């Protein structure tokens, strides 16, 4: 939808423009490889974590991997400059992420006890920074 | 003679299930040792995006 209700390809404008996606994206890159990296350096296994991380951008949001795949689809629509598309795009996959985001925040909720909990106090928002 | 029983007949009975123990461990690893189907990467681990 982004594709077709976007506009004919070579007419979108350039110079100074085209540098909101560039920044959007190394954002995203860096985001999702912080959230990464802070929950693949202490899990043992494949997905076991041992204690509760709360460095980086999960100091900013409690589900951050999700988000930045959020962000990168608002990247490509934003690309195309396309409102619509990125509204239902957000709308499904918020509705998506916000059911996995269920379960897995209580399945550690139980895991761990009080330690996801007070993490959780101190981070509300789920995947937008003040927004959700 | 002087000497009566020693030590017991109840570390005797440990050291019979120590003993029983390691043989049944090594007779079952004699027969099941091998059973090796495939080994598949898991290279799209989907609980990480998906």
């Amino acid at each position: 939808l982004a594709a077709f209700e976007g506009p004919e390809l070579h007419r979108l404008p350039g110079g100074w423009a085209n540098v909101g996606i560039w920044i959007l994206i190394v954002i995203t890159m860096l985001m999702h490889y912080d959230s990464t990296l802070y929950l693949a350096r202490y899990s043992e296994k494949v997905v076991v974590p041992t204690a509760v991380v709360q460095f980086g951008p999960y100091r900013w949001v409690r589900h951050p991997i999700y988000a930045s795949t959020m962000l990168l689809f608002a990247a490509y629509c934003t690309a195309l400059r396309a409102p619509l598309s990125l509204l239902f795009l957000l709308a499904v996959c918020l509705v998506y992420y916000n059911k996995k985001a269920k379960m897995e925040e209580e399945l550690m909720v139980e895991s761990f006890g009080q330690s996801y909990s007070d993490y959780a106090d101190k981070v509300r928002h789920k995947f937008i920074p003040f927004v959700y | 003679p002087m000497e009566t029983q020693i030590i017991s007949d109840d570390t005797w009975k440990l050291v019979d299930e120590i003993w029983d123990k390691k043989v049944e461990e090594i007779k079952a690893e004699a027969v099941i040792q091998i059973e090796e189907e495939k080994k598949k990467p898991q290279i799209l681990m989907a609980t990480h995006f998906f």
